[PDB]
RNA sequence: UGGCGGUAGCGU
DNA sequence: CCACGCGGGCGGTAGCGTGCTTTTTTCGATCTTCC
DNA sequence: GGAAGATCGAAAAAAGCACGCTACCGCCCGCGTGG
């Protein structure tokens, strides 16, 4: 298969046998899906702003025969581009002007046309837009917006599990969830009632609620119950008989008929004896009075004779009862048939308990419940009862609610209204009674299929909602009291509370968060991070054990392996590689379509829900050439469960080993050989390893770096293929190819690098171009990789050559010894940028202002200061330097307010911003700054300037030598001097003048552009009021490799470094070369990380190959044994997916392939379908290095021989961001609190170290009391009793005073402020 | 530190802790439903003397 | 009292907005107009809601949010009063006053330094400078170099030498407290003598952290500066880790050897058949040093040597008794550190980690503490020595899986199906099915089990100047899993034998277990089955943590008062001791 | 050389 | 037409509403034992 | 002979929720009157 460009460069070794059917998707699809379908017009609404337009919008003016609707919206090209915006430090954001149309019904007509129209644009707030990469640019700072996990909307039938009641019985409780409104619940008690609760208030029994839904006692007995009808005709008392009423209950009278006795008295009914009756089919059985006692009457039966009630609904019969019915003539009686198990009374004793017994009652204790402490009003309950669950505006169930509503229900009609209806109610609680009756199964929450993820684009929508309600309220006063003539619809909406609340949704809130810029694979997971958390969620503390498990439906959509440990785990979760969103909002995961016996390609995406009906197939089970499974008997998931299955039984199949895990945890080479928690862990530090200056392949890998890599903004891919016109460390210049070109365009395309760019962890990010000048490209290559990118691939960390042995302690336990040859070759040195930023803002005393000359300050300082007041660029200031001079007016000189350098920080400047507000005077750096961009910003234009005059120069060379015919002048002459010649009186000249024009129209056209820009750079950048300029000074430090400095291994290898050792010290082999690191192998054999040791093995043979390779290449042997040992290599493994073929390449394609491969042959294996240790042994052998993958080292300290034979190989090993400069801190007198007299704390603040309660424990545990003393009153808050110390230890002393401690003395004061009278005793 | 003022309150002004902190001592110790207290000091409700 | 509320100055004009001074204005500015309206004599309604919202402003004041909403302000959260800060978690009462931040303290990364001695830290210089600066100054002042402070001042911050000389003497014997954040327990907190070392982290003795339970993987130490002579002689006498040896709960020691130390040792006293220099005979320990480091003999040649062991008869002499005993190079070179008191049968054996550590008790009990912590130091020494000596390693090959394993689990299978056709036939119900499954595959996996522990402990077969013989096997795990240096019988069993059966987050056992290794490959389902056993230890620690800090807490509150303050009750009643039985066993 | 709250993350 | 001031809450005919657990108090409703 | 003491059960309220460390965001403020 033809490679592409930036692939021939490095052919990754690939192992695995089993074929790719689908291609790893956008890892970051579902942040773009989310905000295109948000930003865009929809016809059919439902989705976005239309949705929200449609559902706010019109807002009638109380009645006022005046409105406006909604028309068109529309979102306005962004004022700054995203590099300005990041730049400046503004909020990349777009306008939203909506065309609107206020219309003024007539007046005195209900019906009456509109008498004016006001059809206007308003400019409706402005709407932060999201740049490719996947992340917001708020307030000049990247910011990412995780996609939240919450309930779905719909009814939860489930039950407590027990131990509340205590008894061994359960209570069953149906939840209805809206996505706007109140809650409902129906709840089961002890006594077996069922009960109303709104809002988790107070209780109320079932009936309330139907009979405020203007339902009968009659008609709720006939909803609920079954009904039984008995017949006194004939004197025999019979009653209509169905046989499956009659089962599970003991015979209390002779039940014979039609002379064949099915069952006398006494005998407990049997299924035979049902099962003659079944044959019989007696309609009518005679019945003794006794037997109906105990049935309710559903029919309030009358006597018309009397005029009154012989009996109420629902009442317990009785035999004097039965003697007025009798004695009335009623001959039809009505009874409610009351099973023990089947179909239990509960509807019967909820409504007994009820006290209530009309609508207007029922609706009265509702609004007592629901508005407490107020007098009931017929029309405010009713308001209140419809506003509650009735209204449009209040309760609204959301799409996706009513289809689960639906499909709990088995309504089997997807679509409904939002509005809850009477039907609904009278559904759920039926299906609550058969839930209690013993039948149907409650739901379980932590199913997948329960919960969906909520994406930017649905809370920003709702956000937006709530901001048009808000301004809503306000367009709706102002029309109902204002004249509606001459009315502007600009001045009825209001765009600051909208505004305010979208910025505040888009900057502030639970889920927005500052995105890590460590590596790209830390911004691939922050964007692919699902969190539980935020608002309608879950709490840090308050979890519980069942949320943070993981259900058997998480399976390819959620990575049970990544998860940050901590208060946090379960609660974050990253989304698997090949998981997608449904419309609805559940995750689905893709599956390969099953049809007989053989596995077709077809891809279906299969949700949680549907995926428990069919049988799953595994991504590992063997499958042949044609498609069949070789064996019959093959592992599956069914209904959650696995288990064995035949070849016939099974619907669907994996489409990748890789489906499980995510994009971060899948990186992790030979993760079947480790354990889980070691995994998670290795992983976790994974996300954190900062860049270094050389990024190294890995060695090892699993061959979605390139994905990783090219998905993530680090890069810088191509546009459009071409040829490199002109490359340099800052930009790129491509010349796209003849295909694409738009018409009347330049062709030229000019990537612009950022080089030494502060990150969001104050971590280095820089661009290295990795094309060379004439080199052709093609869209979708990689022409500059970025930080922890090697040739379009990610890299992390480094390749060690380490070993795994004890060395005289220094690896005691998951400590790390390092070579000093690493320090030599500077492998992990790291640039770290800070920032320091000076506000010159003005007060009410003067302004303040930056300057140079500053009161009595050294003049030696003030040597890195300039004419402007700015450090130099370059300089090399440390800890205590000053950076920008400013002095601050005083009261009634000027005052040193300076910034400075913090203390213990050194570095060298790389830059300064100034932002200046609009009207203040410019400074010279301000100049100087402009003038660059300018420049850039000039070259650019003159880049196109150049190929657009010289496409027309050339145009009109071709008409001269076709008019004029003198090549030899023409070529001598200058081409002005071409523009201005003359030729004789035909379309020679028309056609001349035509393109003169042209040119003169596109000189104009791009000094217009010129202007723009300049335009641009110049304006003043705003401010926050009272700021006049802000100066921001970028300095750079290169941090080393020292002990104490933590580094880990991607398997999950912790620890620090003990002693950077002298390389003589280091065992050496036979070849004499250092074995570099040295590993402790305690740790192995308990912590389950054995893919360590194979991967090990591994790239010792990768490294091998390599050296091999590098052999050849100093030897200068010729091509053709350079291509047959390539071909070799590749063509090495076992029925392996990838088929290399060198014969194809040219000659120099095969040398820049060995030139890249001198160093090492990359090799991929998949997270599952990895490499067996049969072909790690035959790389080996390849290599001639042993195959046991075990040298004999020698000692380079004593120079001995070690007895038995070590491991060695390289791994490759990472760098955490947990250096030891920046956690080192101590202080002896530094400054106090205020309030309490106490040292501070933070290592920024130079505070000192927090004496716990439990060391004062510990110190109370031990004898020793003095210093229990020491640690309270005389070293942190007595201020007499630390300056006798100090004094007293400079004289040599070492004499104690007590005296009393500060923040005694304060909480005493305190405590005499309120009402106590705590105080002294004078003994 | 050490040094305080007085703010003299025009009306008296009970104090919040012998009140609400269950049991209620002001209601505790005039023998009065703690409902009914608060109901009367919250100038809303009257109280015979 | 106004700075008890004070007005901090914020950067330029603004100045920081303190809660109680909005709550103190709220109040007077309702005073004051309570005020007037009373002067003016407003109407009964008017001031009648006036006095209600001034018991509302009372309300605030005295205690926000305690009747009802909260007073809020420009943050949209409710504000600070008295009450909500003199109580809490970050109340007064008990985040600036039962535990206060204190100076003369530091904190950094710690790393394993086996040059240490018992009662020795590493320090680094800047911190010994920073923290040891009082001292310095006054020693400074002491020695005329400096005629001021301000001279010391400027003397310490140009770093000469006669400075860090002057610092060398002023750490000579002062201890520095040394303790970690979650301090649990009451060795949590331990002085040391520092010494001066370059780096930037503090190098920890390794026996002590296993007492502090801090493992080298990124853990930060805090160290505090004693002043005074009296915490002095209280780091010296009680914070010092040599008194230290004993645990306070269980009365067992609290240091104990562990990891490469033991390990060490263990390559030093396991013996082969025909290592080089077998059938030799020496005459003392240092016969056999001279043999092992010329190259002529191995550590695990089995000899002949004169030992002179020195015994404790009545009136605790010591008598020597010189034997020619039989024994390995190694043990007489381990007999080297074994101090005067000591009998070689302590040292005859294979010196697994229990075995050290009842030499450890031994020692310690019959010639005290002095001898035993030199003891310790050089049993540390050689340990560690001999482990780098050993070069031992753990690899792929190393690995052995049994063979009978594959044939056993075939078999496992044909009886689960013939299990599984009752099913089908009706024979038996589904639960009694699932029983025996599970009994089956447990009995598959002790047999399994069994298999290969049999297989790894005597795989090694040697020739002994004649026919083959059979001796406890050298593999690098297995001398890892019978040290008992890290790791167990489960964990070896999990790694060579088969994961076991794994158990649904509600507890039930899965049906089919685990059959693959770790060294060979594992198929997904396995890998996300075993995922919910490590997410429910995982969440189970993470909100154990809270759970026991808490419970930690209210234990040491209701235990605070009792302390000894008498000799003899003289009280004749006491509790019953038996030993407990619960039936079946003691 | 001015620290008070809040938010997020990290190590046990 | 700016500076003080004031009270500071969003949301809405008000009420603070949502998958923790334990302890204490209160209040209504009922069961029962006597004036 | 049917009310008052005792009980019960549900509701409502209070109280806490391990320890360190690191980073950043808001510490004013927006609408209503008197010179
Ligand atoms: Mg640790």
């Amino acid at each position: 298969m033809v490679y592409s460009y930036t692939e021939k460069k490095r052919i990754r070794k690939d192992f695995g046998k089993r074929p790719q059917v689908l291609d790893v998707p956008y890892l970051l699809s579902i942040q773009l899906d989310s905000f295109q379908k948000f930003i865009e017009q929809d016809p059919e609404g439902q989705y976005g702003l239309e949705a929200a337009f449609r559902s706010v919008f019109p807002i009638q003016s109380y009645s006022g025969n005046s409105e406006l609707q909604y028309v068109s919206y529309r979102l306005g090209e962004p004022v700054f581009d995203v590099q300005e915006c990041q730049i400046r430090g503004v909020t990349y954001s777009a306008p939203l002007r909506v065309k609107l149309r206020l219309v003024i019904y007539e007046r005195e007509a209900p019906e009456g046309t509109v008498k004016d129209i006001k059809e206007q644009e308003v400019y409706m707030g402005e709407i932060p837009l999201m740049t490719d990469n996947g992340t917001f640019v708020i307030n000049g700072t990247e910011r990412v917006i995780v996609s939240q996990l919450h309930r779905s909307p719909g009814v939860f039938f489930d039950s407590d599990k027990g131990k509340t009641h205590s008894s061994g019985k359960v209570l069953y409780n149906a939840r209805i969830i809206p996505y706007r409104g109140s809650w409902l619940d129906f709840e089961f008690d002890p006594k077996d009632n069922l009960f109303v609760r709104i809002d988790r208030r107070r209780k109320l029994p079932a009936t309330i609620i139907l009979r405020a839904l203007n339902y009968t006692t009659e008609q709720i007995l006939d909803l609920f119950f079954e009904k039984v009808i008995f017949e006194i005709r004939d004197n025999k008392l019979q009653m209509e008989l169905v046989p499956e009423r009659l089962r599970g209950e003991t015979a209390s009278f002779d039940i014979e008929a039609n002379g064949k006795v099915y069952v006398e008295k006494g005998r407990r009914i049997t299924a035979r004896h049902i099962r003659q009756l079944e044959k019989d089919d007696v309609k009518l059985i005679e019945v003794p009075v006794e037997y109906i006692a105990g049935k309710v009457v559903a029919k309030d039966y009358i006597d018309e004779s009397t005029g009154e009630l012989i009996c109420a609904a629902n009442m317990e019969l009785s035999l004097d009862l039965l003697a007025k019915l009798s004695q009335s003539g009623h001959k039809r009686i009505e009874t409610l048939f009351t099973n023990d198990l089947d179909h239990g009374p509960y509807i019967s004793e909820t409504l007994r308990v009820d006290p209530t017994n009309d609508r207007l009652s029922a609706l009265v204790e509702i609004y007592r419940m629901m508005r407490p402490g107020e007098p009931p009003t017929r029309e405010a309950a009713e308001s209140l009862f419809e506003n509650l669950f009735f209204s449009e505006d209040r309760y609204d169930l959301s799409a996706v609610g009513r289809m689960k509503f639906n499909r709990s229900l088995l309504r089997e009609e997807i679509e409904g209204s939002g509005i809850l209806s009477k039907d609904d109610i009278i559904d759920v609680m039926k299906k609550l009674i058969d839930i209690r009756n013993g039948k149907g199964e409650v739901d379980d929450i932590d199913h997948l299929g329960n919960r969906r993820i909520r994406s930017v684009g649905e809370m920003a929508e709702n956000q937006f909602r709530v901001g048009l309600v808000r301004v809503e309220r306000a367009v709706k006063e102002r029309l109902s009291l204002g004249d509606l003539d001459t009315l502007m619809p600009q001045d009825m909406i209001n765009a600051k509370p909208i505004s305010a609340a979208v910025k505040e949704f888009f900057g502030s809130s639970q889920l927005s968060q500052f995105m890590d810029q460590n590596n790209p694979l830390s911004e691939i997971t922050h964007k692919r991070r699902i969190s539980a958390l935020g608002p309608g969620g879950l709490t840090r503390e308050r979890a519980g054990f069942e949320v943070r498990d993981v259900h058997p439906t998480h399976y390819g959509r959620v990575c049970p392996i990544e998860t940050p440990e901590g208060p946090n785990i379960g609660l974050i979760n990253s989304l698997s590689v090949y998981a997608q969103t449904n419309e609805y909002g559940f995750l689905e995961t893709p599956y390969r379509k099953v049809t007989d016996g053989v596995v077709t390609d077809e891809i279906h995406y299969l949700s949680a829900i549907e995926e428990g009906n069919y049988v799953i197939a595994q991504a590992n089970s063997n499958l042949d050439e044609e498609g069949h499974f070789v064996e019959d008997l093959v592992t599956c998931r069914s209904k959650g469960e696995s288990s064995l299955f035949s070849r016939d039984q099974v619907d669907y199949m994996d489409v990748s080993t890789q489906q499980v895990v995510s994009v971060g945890a899948s990186l992790i080479p030979f993760l079947e050989h480790d354990d889980a928690n070691r995994a998670l862990m290795g992983a976790n530090m994974q996300r954190q390893a900062v860049p270094t200056l050389r990024a190294d392949k890995p060695l090892v890998g699993t061959g979605m770096e390139r994905a990783v890599a090219v998905d993530s903004g680090v890069t810088a891919v191509a546009k459009r293929g071409g040829v490199v016109q002109y490359v340099d460390a800052s930009r790129i210049v491509i010349k796209v190819n003849e295909d694409e070109m738009y018409p009347g365009e330049a062709g030229i395309d000019i990537y612009n690098l950022t080089k030494y760019t502060r990150s969001n962890q104050n971590t280095c990010i820089n661009q290295m171009p990795c094309v060379s000048l004439g080199e052709p490209v093609e869209r979708g290559d990689v022409l500059a990789d970025g930080p922890s990118t090697d040739l379009g691939e990610l890299a992390l960390g480094q390749n060690m050559r380490v070993a795994f042995m004890p060395w005289n302690g220094y690896n005691f336990e998951d400590s790390i010894l390092v070579s000093e040859r690493v320090v030599q070759e500077d492998r992990f040195t790291t640039i770290h940028i800070q920032e320091l930023a000076c506000v010159s803002r003005d007060t009410k005393l003067g302004p303040e202002e930056i300057t140079a000359d500053i009161p009595n300050v050294g003049e030696a300082a003030l040597s890195k200061l300039d004419e402007s007041g700015i450090v130099y660029i370059g300089a090399e200031v440390t800890g205590g330097d000053i950076l920008v001079g400013k002095v601050t007016p005083k009261g009634e000189d000027v005052k040193d307010s300076s910034l400075r350098v913090p203390n213990g920080v050194s570095g060298t400047v790389i830059d300064v911003q100034v932002f200046t507000r609009d009207g203040v005077e410019k400074d010279k750096r301000a100049l100087e700054i402009e003038e660059m961009q300018l420049k850039q910003a000039k070259k650019d234009l003159s880049e196109e300037l150049q190929i657009l005059e010289a496409g027309l120069f050339s145009r009109i060379r071709a008409v001269l030598v076709a008019g004029g015919v003198e090549a030899e002048k023409l070529d001598k002459l200058p081409r002005d001097r071409w523009l201005e010649l003359g030729l004789t009186d035909e379309e020679k000249q028309n056609q001349l003048e035509q393109l003169a024009e042209q040119y003169d129209e596109l000189k104009h056209e791009f000094e217009k552009k010129l202007e723009a820009k300049r335009r641009k750079i110049t304006q003043g950048d705003d401010l926050a009021p009272g700021v006049l300029k802000i100066v921001k000074v970028y300095l750079a430090v290169k941090r080393r490799i020292q002990p104490g400095d933590k580094m880990a291994g991607r398997h999950g290898n912790k620890g620090v470094i003990s002693k950077i050792n002298p390389i003589e010290d280091m065992p050496y082999d036979e070849n004499g070369t250092p074995v570099d690191i040295v590993l402790n192998p305690l740790g192995v054999p308990s912590r389950m990380n054995i893919g360590q040791i194979l991967e090990t093995h591994l790239g010792m043979a990768a490294k091998g190959i390599g050296d091999k390779i590098n052999a050849m290449l100093k030897q200068q042997q010729e091509v053709a044994k350079l291509r047959e040992f390539i071909q070799r290599a590749y063509d090495l493994g076992a029925d392996v997916r990838q088929k290399v073929d060198l014969s194809t390449f040219s000659d120099e394609e095969v040398m820049r392939l060995a030139e890249n491969l001198r160093k090492g042959m990359p090799i991929a294996t998949p997270v599952f379908d990895g490499a067996k240790e049969a072909e790690i042994k035959e790389l080996l052998k390849l290599g001639d290095l042993p195959t046991s993958g075990q040298i004999r080292l020698y000692d380079g300290r004593t120079g001995e021989q070690f007895e038995r034979p070590v491991t060695v190989g390289y791994m490759y090993m990472l760098k955490l961001n947990h250096l030891v400069d920046d956690k080192m801190h101590a202080r002896s007198t530094g400054s106090y609190s205020l309030v309490t007299q106490q040292p501070l704390g933070g290592k920024a603040q130079f505070g000192g170290q927090r004496f716990g309660e439990m060391e004062v424990w510990a110190l109370e545990a031990y004898g020793a009391a003095y210093t229990l003393q020491e640690m309270l009153t005389v070293k942190s808050d007595d201020v007499n009793g630390r300056t006798k110390m100090y004094k007293n230890i400079v004289d040599g002393n070492h004499q104690m005073e007590p005296g009393m401690p500060e923040s005694f003395n304060v909480l005493l004061k305190e405590i005499r402020s309120l009402g106590i009278n705590i105080e002294l005793e004078d003994e | 530190r050490e040094r305080m003022g007085h703010i003299e309150l025009a009306s008296p002004t009970a104090h919040i802790w012998f009140l609400k902190s269950l049991p209620s001592r002001i209601g505790l110790l005039l023998d009065m439903p703690l409902r009914d207290i608060e109901r009367v000091l919250y100038f809303e409700s009257y109280v015979v003397i | 009292p106004p700075d008890l509320r004070p007005l901090v100055p914020l950067d330029g004009g603004r100045f920081a907005t303190s809660d109680l001074n909005d709550l103190y204005r709220r109040v007077i500015n309702r005073n004051n107009r309570l005020k007037r309206l009373l002067d003016l004599a407003a109407p009964d309604i008017i001031v009648r809601n006036e006095k209600r919202m001034l018991q509302e402003a009372v309300d605030a004041l005295l205690d926000n949010g305690r009747r009802g909403r909260a007073i809020t302000g420009s943050n949209k959260r409710p504000l600070k009063s008295l009450a909500d800060m003199i109580k809490g978690k970050q109340g007064r009462f008990r985040q600036n006053l039962l535990g206060k931040r204190v100076d003369y303290s530091g904190r950094s990364v710690i790393t394993v330094g086996p040059y240490l001695r018992l009662h020795q830290c590493g320090l680094p210089k800047k911190m010994a400078l920073e923290l040891f600066k009082p001292f310095i100054y006054g020693k400074l002042e002491l020695r005329g170099l400096a005629t001021t402070i301000k001279a010391a001042k400027k003397m310490v911050e140009r770093e000469e030498a006669v400075v860090w000389d002057i610092l060398d003497e002023v750490i000579r014997e002062h201890p520095v407290l040394l303790n970690r954040a979650p301090t649990l327990h009451r060795l949590g907190i331990q002085a040391f003598e520092p010494v001066l070392i370059e780096g930037k982290a503090i190098q920890l003795h390794p026996l002590v952290c296993a007492a502090y339970n801090a493992d080298f993987d990124g853990d930060q130490m805090a160290v505090h500066v004693p002043l005074t002579l009296e915490a002095q002689l209280e780091a010296r006498a009680l914070m010092m880790s040599t008194n230290n040896i004993l645990s306070p709960a269980n009365g067992e020691p609290i240091i104990v050897p562990s990891q490469d130390v033991v390990l060490g040792l263990y390559y030093m006293t396991r013996d082969c058949v025909n290592a080089k220099g077998e059938g030799m005979v020496l005459t003392g320990p240092k016969e056999a040093e001279r043999l092992y480091r010329s190259g002529l003999a191995s550590l695990h040649a089995r000899v002949k040597v004169r030992i002179t062991e020195y015994e404790k008869d009545a009136n605790g002499e010591l008598v020597a008794k010189t034997s020619l005993k039989d024994t390995t190079v190694g043990r007489a070179i381990l007999w080297m550190i074994v101090p005067k008191g000591l009998p070689y049968s302590i040292v005859n054996q294979a010196l697994g980690k229990k075995a050290i550590s009842k030499m450890l008790n031994t020692c310690y009990r019959i010639l005290g503490l002095k001898p035993t912590v030199i003891f310790a130091d050089q049993i540390m020494y050689t340990g560690f020595a001999y482990a780098a000596r050993s070069g031992a390693s753990v690899g792929i090959d190393d690995m052995v899986i049994p063979e009978k394993k594959h044939e056993i689990i075939s078999e496992a299978e044909a009886e689960v199906a013939e299990i599984q056709e009752q099913f089908q036939s009706g024979l038996v119900t589904a639960g009694e099915r699932y029983n025996k499954v599970i009994d089956i595959w447990a009995a598959a996996n002790d047999r399994v089990s069994k298999a290969m522990m049999d297989n790894l402990q005597t795989e090694t077969v040697i020739n002994r100047d004649g026919q083959e013989e059979k001796q406890v096997s050298f593999n690098s795990i297995y001398m890892m899993a019978d040290s008992g240096a890290r790791g167990s019988a489960a964990q070896i069993r999990q790694l060579a034998g088969m994961r076991g059966l794994m158990a649904k987050p509600d507890g039930s056992i899965i049906e089919t277990p685990i059959t693959a290794n770790f060294r060979e490959g594992l198929n997904v389902l396995q890998y996300f089955i075993s995922t919910h056993g490590a997410r429910k230890g995982l969440a189970d620690t993470a909100l154990k943590t809270a759970n026991s800090g808490y419970l930690t807490r209210r234990l040491v509150d209701v235990a605070q008062d009792l302390v000894v303050t008498e000799d003899d009750c003289g009280t004749h009643e006491g509790i019953m001791m038996t030993p407990v039985i619960e039936g079946g066993d003691v």
